[PDB]
């Protein structure tokens, strides 16, 4: 029901995710933290973290806000390049502090 | 109680390198003397955020 | 130009007399798992800055 | 906002209330074990605790340290429970001393507990009304011929994780053998010192690359083999 | 409770937690004291 | 009979802790059920600023005198860097970046491109 | 050796000394308040103690930890002070929390006090015999409904401060708003968002170069309209 | 006094104790702890 | 022993236990606290 | 209780860099998720060390 | 490689964004923090007013 | 296992055993004192204990702290000793306070004593049983008019202690003058300021090069006269 290019959702989630390329910080965390591959996904796994919680977070972070230079903005975004080995909580306390 | 930040983001204007964007609050200036501090905002790359 | 794959190919200048054409060959490793892929195609890669 | 029910509120802001019991599980299925269930009182008859229909046997325990903080380090519970008797201990000797089970802790007021419990029945039992909470075990931190005690920790605790975690290596293989990214699914070749084998329990890749070529798997190698020379 | 023999087991005690605090300290959030 | 609950002045000087006195808890020693020394968190979660009570104020990299004054981020990164035992990387949307080499070969090309019809030289 | 009078050390060697009182006085005018005077105690009349002509209120007040060392953290004292009837509450929301007070502590022994405090007189009294001490209010510790306490430290505390501490940018003006540095007079001209305005309560710069031109002070601009090139 | 009763309050007194001179020692001088 | 006077001795007798400890502490093997 | 470790010795045969071996124990992985480490093997300069 | 630096010197150009500008007390041989760099072409003739392009 | 005699491991086990007395010895030969042997105890005789040949004297001596441990820092013991009369001060005062002295502990099964302490004797007496320890004294933390406490330390305690050691160095020679290093034997050349004398017991190499061809000893210079301008 997230059309990322539009940054519009629809209406109710009732969750069933999409593989679609998103800026939404909120959801880079959500990847972030439950990915079996690179992640965190073997440890803790999905059910541990509240969806729900991401998901007004990213309802939040894609509200337009003043540009600064006559236009609009989202309100907070992604394109990190993480290329050194951080400890996870590191990566996770600059996520939830962006 | 803060009064000035330096934050760190990449332009991707000038070129992907680190800029310094300082904000300031002079009201509190002129009443907590002056305290600043850095921070790295982990996914900017627009001077407004 | 596509997604999970692409050619670029910008063609050869024909050369003038002979010589031999020195090649480099590079592999670069980026991201992980499925990536969206360039900006706009073979103008997002900066060869030296160009 | 706990979605705890209207009754639990209700009983909370009584000034004369029941008492809050406190009902203990331990789940060491994903590791290797059954689940027990325990109660540090009985019943008006004697008998374990009855509650959503399942009976809770008597046993000493209780717990500590639970708390709802994100300033700092991830709060570590404690469970401390009685080992007279040597339950504990062959719990010990035969899980790997319970590291990595479950506790699940329910908090429960005795008006709402199941008629069972009481001799003269419960007219306001109401088995949906219950508290959990969930934690895994970290460490035994004692075990003595009296008593042991566990620390608790948030299924989350990212303490020796690391992101990202992918390593590039030349002449070994990241992937897990038979996994989604090794991809293989054939018959047993050969066990991790590549000694040709038909036997499917002794099959493991020796994650080397010979070990993938005896497979025909070289395709799906995890490692990156040029690396060991642009390193020099 | 004599002064003499309750101080240095005070002392003992607070070492101990000290231990503890430090060690507990280099958690994850902590401080890494 | 009471929580006493330690503050801030009871542990900085002698001060108030005879202010309640204490009277009751100290003659009763305690109970199992009621915990003393509670010692209530508002000064010592503040320490390091409100700010970061709501957010974890995440970090920078350490200055390195080697790079004049060029500042490094977490995030970013222009440089093809050694690609053994260096952890993949991880990209999260846009950005342009350098790469871990994972090979490098220089040769001698072979003339032609496609089809059939090649020259050497005109 | 403290700049303390004679009469002071004469007193301090006798075997029996008079009492040693302290008065303490709170200064919020650089914060924007006034002059509060204390003493833990009232005089042998029931009245505030009247000391150099001013008198210092009863309030039941004390400090702890004064001390002069240099190895090690800066030495920081506490005030404790009386919150019955809401003084110190009424002060905390008036004048942020008192942060930024000076706090001045005199010590004085009481044969040195007026001839007021006393019923059959002073005969004694020498008005310039008191040791003093300031210090500064750093974070209002505790405020309760009973009491308060105060974090005083000395007026230096290199803490939070760095150096050098002028910073080199690109679009933004380090200087403060007609400054001397910015050597600014000039009329309202606009807001800190580049509005045109003639009201001089809604003049101030936006620290930008546009800001700066506004103003016609561009040669006064604090900022290095250069360096945003360079740094790539 | 219980020995019971007293050495938990003890013990975190002098955790609580720790806390703060970790803290301290955070400042300028100090030793970073 | 009266709670009052004996919790200000219990909590600098901990902050000064914190002092030895986080002192051995830099020693050679330690933790360096 | 570690399963993973990545040993970082210095080759004699490529050229005299550090080369990382990384040592698993994958029946542990299947009990203890997957806790990994690196170590500097001091006098390391053959694989089987 | 062995060179030994202190925190009361430097003999570079260093990059002069974000950086605090410095401070001398004194004497001293200095580096530098760049503010600006142009390489451009030169325009013949000094002052006054007799020009040679080429002689 | 330690080396220890049977007799011990003897004595050791049964249920009823004779007083272990421990013996102190500190040693301060190698810093230019004597030797000292103290023991808490007299004898039945109200004598100086005598242990293989050896009066121990009379003196309040007590130490804790002792251990044998790998995991984390070197173990510091600590010994305390009586300050009364001011036996202890003089050897701080003469004696560097007995900084770098060693202090060897024995412990000795009184039944092994030898036969003088008993007014009976003791047919069991066996000079071999004992069991030895020796630690060097790092610091006296404390000398007051009542007691002294000294802090022990392990003889290696690499605390200081730096790995290569030798330093590059222009201008200056890191070696220990007439040391084997050094090499030099001849007569009396000069001071550590250049100045020529021909007495012993004023000549010391000045370090410098100037120095070293005072006594001809260039090739043996410790520095290297050219690193000075590589590092430029
Ligand atoms: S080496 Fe090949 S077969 Fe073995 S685990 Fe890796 S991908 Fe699978
Ligand atoms: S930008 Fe110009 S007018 Fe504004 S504060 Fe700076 S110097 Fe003054
Ligand atoms: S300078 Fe020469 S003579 Fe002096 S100590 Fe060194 S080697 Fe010996």
């Amino acid at each position: 029901n997230y059309n990322p290019q539009t940054r519009q959702y629809s209406g109710i989630w009732d969750g069933t995710f999409k593989p679609a390329y998103s800026n939404n910080m909120a959801w880079c965390l959500w990847d972030m933290l439950t990915h079996p591959r690179y992640g965190m996904g073997k440890r803790l796994g999905a059910a541990d973290v509240d969806k729900w919680a991401l998901y007004v977070i990213g309802q939040y972070c894609d509200q337009s806000v003043p540009d600064g230079f006559g236009g609009t903005e989202p309100r907070i975004t992604c394109n990190a390049y993480l290329t050194t080995q951080r400890k996870a909580w590191d990566v996770l306390s600059d996520f939830c502090s962006a | 109680r803060h009064n000035a930040v330096e934050v760190n983001w990449i332009d991707p204007n000038n070129g992907w390198e680190t800029a310094t964007e300082l904000v300031e609050d002079t009201q509190a200036i002129a009443r907590y003397g002056r305290n600043v501090t850095k921070m790295d905002a982990f996914g900017c790359t627009s001077r407004g955020q | 130009m596509g997604k999970g794959s692409s050619k670029g190919h910008t063609p050869r200048e024909a050369k003038d007399n002979l010589k031999s054409t020195q090649l480099l060959s590079v592999i670069d490793a980026i991201s992980e798992g499925p990536i969206e892929g360039p900006v706009d195609g073979l103008k997002s890669v900066l060869l030296n800055s160009t | 906002m706990q979605d705890i029910r209207q009754e639990t509120l209700n009983e909370c802001t009584r000034a004369e209330q029941s008492a809050s019991v406190v009902l203990w599980e331990i789940d060491l299925t994903e590791v290797g074990g059954e689940r027990y269930f325990f109660c540090n009182e009985q019943n008006e008859k004697g008998e374990p605790v009855t509650w959503q229909g399942r009976q809770y046997q008597p046993y000493p325990i209780q717990g500590s340290g639970f708390e709802l903080n994100g300033k700092g380090t991830s709060t570590r519970p404690t469970l401390t429970v009685s080992n007279l008797y040597g339950m504990v201990t062959g719990m010990a000797e035969d899980m790997q001393s319970l590291v990595g089970g479950t506790v699940v802790r329910r908090k429960v007021y005795a008006r709402f507990l199941d008629a069972v419990n009481f001799v003269n029945g419960n007219s306001y039992a109401d088995p949906e009304q219950e508290v959990i909470s969930r934690w895994r075990i970290e460490q035994c931190s004692e075990l003595s011929a009296v008593s042991a005690s566990f620390v608790l920790s948030t299924p989350t605790e990212t303490d020796g994780a690391v992101f990202p975690g992918r390593i590039m290596l030349a002449n070994t293989c990241t992937w897990t053998y038979r996994g989604d990214e090794c991809g293989y699914s054939g018959p047993a070749v050969a066990d991790e010192y590549d000694q040709p084998t038909s036997d499917i329990t002794k099959d493991k890749c020796s994650k080397c690359l010979s070990g993938c070529k005896f497979r025909n798997n070289v395709g799906n190698f995890g490692g990156f083999l040029s690396i060991n020379k642009l390193s020099q | 409770q004599i002064g003499p023999a309750a101080l240095k087991a005070v002392y003992d005690m607070a070492r101990k937690g000290a231990r503890d605090e430090i060690q507990t300290q280099m958690r994850d959030g902590g401080l890494f004291s | 009979v009471f929580q006493i609950v330690l503050g801030a002045a009871a542990i900085a000087g002698s001060f108030f802790t005879a202010g309640a006195t204490l009277a009751a808890w100290g003659a009763a020693i305690g109970a199992g059920g009621m915990t003393g020394i509670l010692f209530s968190l508002g000064a010592s979660m503040v320490l390091g600023g409100v700010a970061q009570m709501l957010a974890p104020k995440a970090r920078t990299p350490r200055i390195q005198t080697t790079d004049n004054g060029k500042q490094n981020t977490y995030f970013s990164s222009l440089d093809n860097m050694v690609a053994q035992g260096n952890v993949l990387p991880v990209l999260y949307g846009e950005m342009r970046v350098g790469s871990r080499v994972v090979s490098q070969e220089i040769s001698t090309a072979d003339e032609g491109d496609g089809g059939q019809v090649v020259v050497i030289g005109r």
